[PDB]
């Protein structure tokens, strides 16, 4: 935080976009704006190093920007396009809701 | 613009728009009140109420 | 021109 | 105590302990009564109708 | 020229202490 | 225009 | 809801409410005034009430 | 004849009619006043008119 309130274009990357591969992009953001994802286990290390060894605070305590999360990670992305076969599957599968599949 | 008849059970009043009923929204509020370690300080026990739990 | 607060000496007690 | 900003963050209202956390037992493997000092030991801690 | 400020109204974390939630604000549009 | 603790919560 | 005379000497009283008394205690307190290193910042270590226990 | 109850929502009340619409008629003439081509006789161009059509 800070870094992005400077005049700069490393921070974006719209070299991914379709016109503008190649060429830079100034931007910044207006603290209204910015907002971090983490887990929860440093967020709790933010609130009680950086917070309550701190003896003055008052102006710092950036927490007000913070979501958090028990894992960041509990889904699933395919590679390879495939096909169902075995019926265990089909079973695991409608015992989430997913009765369409066969 | 072209009216023809604007009379159809569905593809009338259907194609066009219809009531929301439900929003999915947050009224089981969550990141303020929920995800909230910020209580009090003092003498303590026995802030823990329970329901009847039926509903 | 603002100036934040100093708890230079604030130990803060509370009740409940 | 050794922190500073203490005004929010003391989750210290849920906190029930003990002294230690077990004088409890659990039974296996089903055994039955046998010997005489077994039940007198019950005997000194209310425990009357085994034998 | 600059307008909008800088390292005024801008380049600040001198200001946030409140335990609390929701500075986001997804504004609209041109 | 300098203000302080700039989140502002929204609620419903 | 069949009444008959369901007034009998016992175990035709008993299967009602039958003389609640007696309640498991929290009365003298535990956990609040008893659990408690929450004590003030004192002045002098006044005094102790010696209490003779006799019955 | 037979009074009963007629009611059913087809079948009884939906046996026998219905609410009428529309018999799909000639509003369009066909072979009246179009299907013409009894035009007049003199100076010409622009009896032709253009709407917008999007509906």
């Amino acid at each position: 935080i800070l870094n992005l309130q400077n005049n700069s274009a490393k921070y974006n990357e719209v070299h991914r976009a379709s016109g503008g591969a190649i060429g830079q992009y100034t931007t910044v953001s207006k603290l209204k704006d910015i907002v971090i994802l983490t887990t929860d286990s440093l967020k709790s290390y933010l609130l009680d190093t950086k917070i309550a060894n701190t003896f003055q605070i008052a102006g710092i305590d950036f927490t007000d920007h913070v979501i958090s999360f028990d894992d960041l990670g509990g889904v699933f992305k395919v590679t390879k396009e495939f096909k169902l076969q075995n019926q265990d599957s089909i079973d695991f599968l409608r015992a989430y809701g997913d009765y369409q599949s066969q | 613009m072209y009216e023809g008849n604007n009379m159809r059970s569905m593809m009338g009043t259907s194609y066009e728009d219809s009531r929301l009923n439900k929003r999915t929204e947050l009224n089981e509020n969550m990141s303020i009140d929920t995800n909230k370690s910020e209580d009090s300080y003092g003498v303590q026990i026995h802030s823990l109420s329970k329901q009847s739990f039926t509903g | 021109a603002a100036a934040a607060a100093a708890a230079a000496a604030a130990a803060a007690a509370a009740a409940a």
